[PDB]
RNA sequence: AUCUGUUUGGUGGAACCUGAUUAGAGGAAACUCAAAGAGUGCUAUGGUAUGGUGACGGAGUGCGCUGGUCAAGAGUGUAAAAGCUUUUUGAACAGAGAGCAUUUCCGGCAGCAGAGAUUUCAGCUGUU
RNA sequence: AAACUAUGCCGACUAGGGAUCGGGUGGUGUUUUUUUA
RNA sequence: UCGACGUACUUCAUAGGAUCAUUUCUAUAGGAAUCGUCACUCUUUGACUCUUCAAAAGAGCCACUGAAUCCAACUUGGUUGAU
């Protein structure tokens, strides 16, 4: 219905990190069916846990409002709850564990000193975790030993993570060098694949549930969806009254995308643009079923290409393609004259010019 | 479309009857070309039920035809191939589609139970289950698929233990129907006396459960049939109030003397003590009218009944002085609690039955039984 | 064809089955229409005509606007336009060009000359009456109702002596003489 | 009334002017033949198409799955409890058709006797 | 004597592309050359 | 008659937004359309026949064979009542 069930003013500070959970109190069993409740942590040093009144189901005829509170010494980044169980993780000067049940961190997490930008747990082995450190850092936890695991340095920032619901071990991460990199938990050394559509810092990622499609919002004012197995993004959602993309999701349902900007507005789009929500008749399914066949046959075909790929980007986007393609074009034609008369100088791949070392060496 | 997906199924059912030899290539032709005008009969608007039944029946000569040049030519009883079944296969589907797009017709549910049932190497009894279950939900309130599951799980299972709550869940959904508390009293009685039978087998080797239903049945029955001839209102006038009860005291009456005849045919059980706690169930006012008083050609009938009851079953061979006096004894004290015009009507019938049973059956020079029985009619 | 849906329309935004371009808006169907022509190659005969008349304007134009024999040429062609009836002026050039139409050159019909001088009440009846033998132009009959009548002949168009439509208009009026008929 | 001449209604529609139209304007007939527009009616129902290629189906067994009862364990709480959570385990019970394997039997052939209207199905014995 | 058809938004302001002049660092292999400089 | 001055008088600009124009896209993601037909009702247009305002011309002559109308004649009903 686009409306609000209820809005509280949670802090006085910064909301720096939300998830919706479900928690297991050890004596209570809360309302599920009733009542839904969602963390909130802001830089005043707090985490809130809420209570709100739904009307999912009509079993019953309230307590609606904060719960339980959490004190902290310093501020807050990020947070995430573990699906399975009940606790969640904080990051912000440390990464620190948290359990509903208890007003103080169960466990204390870090690598080092540095402190930590974002977390999120897996989705299928859910007892890791993975963070972001504002040393151009990825570090990779597991609960089992209740330990960080493997880190490895980047030559810029990370924005955001995303475990692919589908590949336990896989994740991407949103950079801050226009790019968007895929990665495997076991060998981190080299990348998947890269992602380098966008023009300005990737602010963050969002796997859809299927598990073969990625959306990233930018600091350029617009949305990319990516195929998995491309490195290039099939389609850009942009509008003149959207100011900074920093939050992308994905409905469960995987036909929508829900997009934050710093303008005050929560927008959602299709996740295809040319399909309909409606249910269709048996003829309909088939066409357009007729149709996605024939046209991923005749995708190489000229005419087919000159169409599907025409998108109306806004000029600045634009400009800025074309500039960055200059500058390409100018790097590949230089390194192509140096290599003419330099005896060792090396072939280095795209998915591993990014990493700038790994702590544990394999 | 639809037509062209199911033709094609047909295929390689086809394929084998040409490899097999069975059929030509042109008898084939002329199978499938009759076919297709019947499956384009049925994904066409207009459809009615009488196209499933026409093609399930050229269905099944197909399959007669097949089975006769098997022997014929072939001379197998059983090609271990896709033209057996295929055959079989189809005309279940075409029961599963017609019924779906037309489940108001209770004579296709018919057909289609007794072609599963027949075939019952073929079908499991399992799947005989799911149509009765889809059959049972869309139409709860016919109560002749209701004993018709209990007769099949009775007669073909015997599983008196889904037989029963097939009765308990039918009577949940149509109580005002005495048909149904009818049959599932002469399920209960079956299995009673099914149950002694074996006892009574068992050593040459080596009855209240029905009367509950009874009475729950007759209190049921009665709300029913007050709350209809009531409509949505109820009567104001005392008078018609009354009246209404009255219909209902001879509506359940009628529906009493029913069970009394079905007692009647089990030896086993004794029909005497069964029989008496229906006449014990009408001595109790009802509705807060008196048989005697209110319904006397009830209550005469009613008398009637408790006479007889120690006679009733008493063969002429084995018929027992004592017995009968007690029988005119009970004679004798109604009538000192009766009115002139009852006692004569109720003088007549009793002395016919004495005469007609006894008297009629009886050799007038052989037995002193029958001086005696004369003596008495003359008296009575 | 049944009218098109939304999307069939902008993938068929071309089609048309009834106009084409090459048909110059069925410039000839209207001009046909109005005047009843009933060869139909005659609206381009008759504009072929009209394009020379045109081509020789456009290169009369561009000789030195001064030349003599510029204002001699241009000065006939008015001249003897005009005298045949297809310019109703002789003042301006331009005209060679603007109201030079096979419009004109089908108004100097014999159809439509007898329409505006009310010898008929339509063009359709003034057609029917030349096939029917009625209209003599001088002492000729005239069926052919395609015949061009310059300024100087639309005065000795007239019906035929023994037409049975001059009777009714004497004999409307009572002023029918038998001794010339 | 060889009185009077205004009004109302019908008949008629010169001139000027204004507007619209023009291979002039119309009319009648239909179980006639065409080209289109709008609405309405009809289960109009494969979201991934029958239980089945002896490549199989039926019967049985085991595993798997479901419901609640009981017992035990863990957590929470208490002076000790009672009480609450449990994706912790086990027992028996009641099941669904809703999956997975299973060759243990049947579905070839002859005979015995039964149920139903010469044909259909069920049981038993011999045989491949 | 001179001018005589011109013209470019501006700035405290981002990232670039090709070419060129002067200097410096590195690479490489052709001109060059050899204990006279 | 023409100039200069004075007086009087006529004329001349420009904007914001949307839509339609590319056999998708007129540049904008704030917007709306992707289905192999079976019937019924209504409405518009056009043919064929005939016809009015309203007339005009007949590819023309003979022979045979049918049809329709109006009179004459006859037959039925009819002042006890036809039209
Ligand atoms: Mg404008």
């Amino acid at each position: 219905t686009r409306e609000e069930f209820v809005s509280f003013k949670a802090h006085y500070g910064l909301v720096t990190g939300l998830c919706v959970t479900q928690p297991r109190f050890h004596d209570k069993k809360p309302d599920l069916k009733s009542q839904n409740f969602m963390l909130s942590c802001s830089d005043d040093k707090t985490v809130k846990l809420w209570s709100i009144n739904v009307d999912d189901y009509s079993n019953k005829n309230n307590e609606e409002g904060l719960i339980r509170t959490f004190d902290g010494e310093s501020a807050f980044q990020g947070i995430d709850s573990h699906r399975e169980n009940s606790t969640f993780a904080t990051g912000g000067a440390k990464i620190h564990l948290w359990d509903v049940n208890r007003l103080k961190p169960v466990s204390d997490l870090s690598w080092g000193a540095d402190n930590i930008t974002s977390l999120k747990f897996n989705q299928n082995e859910t007892d890791i975790l993975a963070s972001t450190g504002s040393d151009n850092s990825i570090v990779l936890y597991d609960l089992r030993t209740n330990s960080p695991t493997q880190k490895i340095v980047q030559t810029m920032r990370t924005n955001a993570i995303c475990w692919n619901p589908m590949e336990a071990f896989n994740f991407v991460t949103a950079n801050e060098d226009h790019n968007a990199y895929y990665y495997d938990m076991r060998n981190l050394s080299r990348s998947l694949n890269v992602f380098k559509d966008h023009v300005s810092a990737v602010m963050d990622v969002d796997f859809s549930p299927t598990g073969d499609e990625i959306v990233t919002g930018s600091y350029d004012k617009s949305i990319r969806i990516y195929k998995t197995n491309h490195g290039h993004s099939r389609e850009i959602y942009h509008t003149k009254r959207m100011q900074h993309v920093f939050q992308v999701k994905y409905s469960m349902d995987s036909k929508y995308i829900i997009s934050g900007s710093d303008d005050g507005n929560v927008r959602l789009w299709r996740s295809k643009a040319w399909e309909r929500s409606n249910v269709k008749t048996t003829r309909e399914k088939n066409k357009l079923e007729y149709d996605e066949k024939l046209k991923e046959r005749f995708r190489h075909m000229p005419e087919i290409k000159r169409i599907s790929r025409h998108r109306h980007v806004p000029q600045v986007i634009k400009k800025a393609q074309e500039i960055k393609n200059i500058e390409l074009s100018s790097i590949k034609r230089r390194e192509a004259n140096e290599r003419r008369t330099r005896k060792d100088m090396p072939y280095i791949s795209e998915r591993k010019k990014q990493i700038v070392g790994t702590v544990h060496k394999y | 479309s639809k037509t062209r997906y199911y033709l094609e199924q047909c295929i390689p059912e086809m394929d084998d009857l040409v490899e097999k030899g069975l059929f030509t290539k042109n008898e084939v032709s002329l199978i499938m070309k009759k076919r297709t005008d019947f499956e384009h009969r049925l994904n066409s608007r207009g459809s009615s039920i009488n196209d499933y039944i026409k093609y399930i029946n050229y269905e099944s000569n197909v399959n007669k035809l097949r089975a006769k040049r098997c022997k014929r030519i072939l001379q197998v009883k059983k090609t271990n191939s896709l033209s057996d079944w295929s055959i079989q296969q189809r005309i279940g589907f075409i029961y599963q589609r017609g019924t779906n797009k037309f489940p108001q017709d209770l004579k296709f549910w018919a057909m289609y139970l007794n072609y599963m049932k027949a075939r019952g190497n073929q079908t499991s009894y399992k799947k005989i289950h799911n149509i009765y279950n889809q059959l049972l939900k869309l139409h709860p309130t016919n109560v002749d698929i209701w004993i018709s599951c209990a007769k099949y799980e009775y007669e073909v299972h015997a599983n008196f233990k889904s037989c029963r709550n097939i009765f308990q869940n039918g009577l949940r959904f149509n109580p005002d129907v005495p048909k149904l508390w009818y049959e599932y009293v002469k399920f209960e009685l079956n299995f009673i006396t099914k149950l002694i039978n074996r006892r009574k087998v068992m050593g040459l080797i080596n009855g209240d459960i029905a009367l509950t239903i009874f009475d729950v049945c007759m209190k049921t029955l009665g709300k029913h049939y007050i709350n209809k001839h009531k409509g949505y209102y109820a009567i104001s006038d005392s008078k018609m109030n009354i009246e209404l009860n009255k219909e209902t005291l001879n509506y359940l009456f009628s529906e009493s003397l029913r069970y009394i005849k079905l007692f009647d045919e089990f030896l086993d059980l004794e029909r005497d003590y069964l029989i008496n706690h229906v006449l014990q169930f009408w001595k109790n006012d009802m509705y807060d009218l008196s048989l005697r008083k209110d319904l006397p050609e009830l209550y005469l009938k009613t008398v009637m009944i408790d006479i007889t009851l120690n006679i009733r079953y008493m063969p002429v061979e084995k018929l027992d002085i004592d017995q009968l006096q007690l029988s005119v004894k009970k004679y004798f004290a109604y009538i000192s609690k009766l009115d002139s015009a009852s006692v004569k009507s109720l003088k007549n019938e009793y002395r016919s039955y004495l005469q007609d049973n006894y008297l009629k059956k009886m050799n007038a020079e052989d037995d002193p039984r029958y001086k005696i029985l004369d003596l008495i009619i003359s008296k009575l | 064809v049944r009218k098109l849906k939304h999307h069939e329309q902008k993938l068929l935004k071309k089609v048309d089955f009834l106009e084409w371009k090459q048909d110059q808006g069925h410039r000839d169907t209207q001009v046909m229409r109005t005047y009843h022509i009933q060869n139909r190659e005659d609206y381009h005969k008759y504009n072929r005509i009209c394009g020379d008349i045109r081509r020789l304007a456009n290169k009369l134009s561009l000789l030195p606007p001064t030349d003599p024999f510029r204002r001699k040429h241009e000065q006939l062609l008015l001249d003897k336009l005009y005298a045949m009836g297809v310019l109703t002026t002789k003042s301006k050039i331009s005209d060679l060009e603007n109201k030079v139409t096979v419009s004109a050159i089908c108004r100097r019909r014999l159809p439509v000359i007898m329409h505006r001088l009310k010898m008929a009440e339509t063009i359709q009846d003034a057609v029917k009456f030349i096939e029917q033998g009625h209209v003599r132009v001088g002492p000729n009959l005239i069926n052919d109702p395609a015949y061009l009548v310059t300024r100087n002949m639309e005065d000795y168009v007239t019906w035929v002596d023994n037409s049975k439509i001059k009777k009714t208009l004497l004999r409307y009026r009572n002023q029918i003489d038998d001794f010339d008929f």
